[PDB]
C-alpha cells in the first residue's frame, strides 16, 4: 500500500510545513507586537531618575 | 500598534517584563500567541490521528420462521416500473 | 520631499530628548537643595527643641 | 418601536445614524476630522528646522484638514441671507413668518 497507492502522505507533508511556515510566521508577528509595545515605554523612561543626589549622571544609562 | 495600555492581547506576558529567566527559550512572548494552537505545544501525530479506525458493531442475523405463519404480509414498492409504458413515464408519473 | 520631513522630524525628537534630560536634571537639583535646606531646618528645630 | 442598540452594532450606530428631523450627512461622516496633532506637529518640525519658540508661534497656521464646508451656504447664498433678514425682522419665523424662503430654500435643495 505505501509504496504504490499512498499520496496522503506526501501532501500531508506538504501541507504541514506550510503549516510550519504559517506557524513561525504568526509567532514572529506576535513578537514584533510585544517589542512595540514595550517600545512605547521608552518615552516613559528616565535615566536622569537613576542619578544619585549629588552625582554624577552616568553614559551607562545611555544619555 | 497604535493603543498599547488598551490592547492587552497584544501586549507581551508578564514574564517578559522581569528581566530574568543548548538552545534557550525565547525572552519575549505576546499573549496574540494564545489565538493560535500550535504556538506552544508541537504539531505531533496532527494528521495521523484521524487515521486510527474503528469498526461497527452491527450483526445482520434473524431466525426467519415461517412455520408460525400461515398469511401473506403487505409490501411496499420501492421505485417505478420503468420497464412497461417507459416511453410514457414522465408523462403518466405525476397521475394515480 | 520625503527626506526633508524626515529629517525635521528626526532632529524634533533628538532636540526633545536632550530638553528633558536637561530639564529633568534642573529640577532634580532644586528639589534635592531644597530638601537639604529643610533638613538643616529640621535639625536645628530639634537642637532647640525641649521637653523631654 | 425605537427598540435598543447593542454595544456591538454602535460602530455603525456612528455611520449610519437613524432617521431624525435633524439628521447628518452620513455620507460625509467619514470626512469629518479635526487634528490634535497639528499644532504639536507643526511646532516639531519648526524647531527642527531650527527657529525659535517667536518665530515658530510666527508662522504657525490653523489645519486646513478640518471638515469641508456646507455646500449650501455657496449656492443658497442669497435665499439664505434673506431667511437671516426675515427671521431677524420677525423674531425667529414665529408663527411662520419665514415659511416662504424656508419652503423656497427646502424645495431648491430636496426636490421632490
Amino acid at each position: 500500500r505505501l509504496t504504490f497507492f499512498d499520496t496522503e502522505s506526501v501532501a500531508l507533508q506538504s501541507r504541514l510545513r506550510y503549516a510550519e511556515k504559517q506557524k513561525l510566521f504568526h509567532q514572529e508577528l506576535d513578537r514584533e507586537l510585544a517589542a512595540g509595545h514595550i517600545a512605547s515605554l521608552v518615552a516613559e523612561y528616565d535615566p536622569v531618575a537613576t542619578r544619585l543626589p549629588f552625582q554624577p549622571m552616568q553614559d551607562r544609562y545611555r544619555v | 500598534p497604535f493603543m498599547w495600555r488598551q490592547r492587552a492581547y497584544c501586549a507581551p506576558v508578564p514574564s517578559a517584563f522581569a528581566s530574568q529567566q543548548g538552545v534557550r527559550k525565547p525572552l519575549l512572548r505576546s499573549n496574540s500567541e494564545s489565538l493560535s494552537v500550535f504556538s506552544q505545544i508541537p504539531d505531533g501525530l496532527l494528521g495521523h490521528t484521524t487515521s486510527v479506525t474503528m469498526g461497527n458493531s452491527d450483526i445482520f442475523f434473524l431466525p426467519k420462521p415461517s412455520n408460525l405463519l400461515k398469511i401473506a404480509l403487505p409490501a411496499f414498492v420501492f421505485m417505478p416500473n420503468l420497464t412497461i409504458f417507459t416511453r410514457a413515464f414522465p408523462f403518466y408519473a405525476h397521475t394515480s | 520631499n520625503a527626506f526633508s520631513s524626515f529629517d525635521a522630524c528626526r532632529t524634533g525628537l533628538l532636540k526633545q530628548q536632550s530638553a528633558a534630560v536637561e530639564n529633568s536634571l534642573v529640577r532634580q537639583n532644586m528639589a534635592d537643595v531644597r530638601a537639604k535646606a529643610l533638613f538643616e531646618r529640621r535639625a536645628v528645630l530639634l537642637d532647640l527643641v525641649e521637653g523631654k | 418601536a425605537a427598540s435598543t442598540i447593542p454595544i456591538s452594532q454602535w460602530p455603525s450606530l456612528l455611520y449610519a445614524p437613524p432617521s431624525s428631523p435633524a439628521n447628518p450627512a452620513v455620507e460625509a461622516l467619514p470626512e469629518m476630522q479635526f487634528d490634535d496633532l497639528h499644532y504639536p506637529r507643526q511646532m516639531l518640525l519648526c524647531r527642527g528646522a531650527g527657529y525659535s519658540l517667536e518665530q515658530c508661534n510666527r508662522m504657525a497656521q490653523p489645519d486646513a484638514r478640518v471638515t469641508p464646508e456646507n455646500p449650501a451656504e455657496k449656492l443658497l447664498k442669497e435665499e439664505a441671507v434673506a431667511a437671516i433678514a426675515c427671521l431677524s425682522q420677525r423674531e425667529g419665523g414665529k408663527d411662520e413668518q419665514c415659511r416662504y424662503y424656508i419652503e423656497r430654500m427646502y424645495k431648491l435643495a430636496n426636490k421632490e
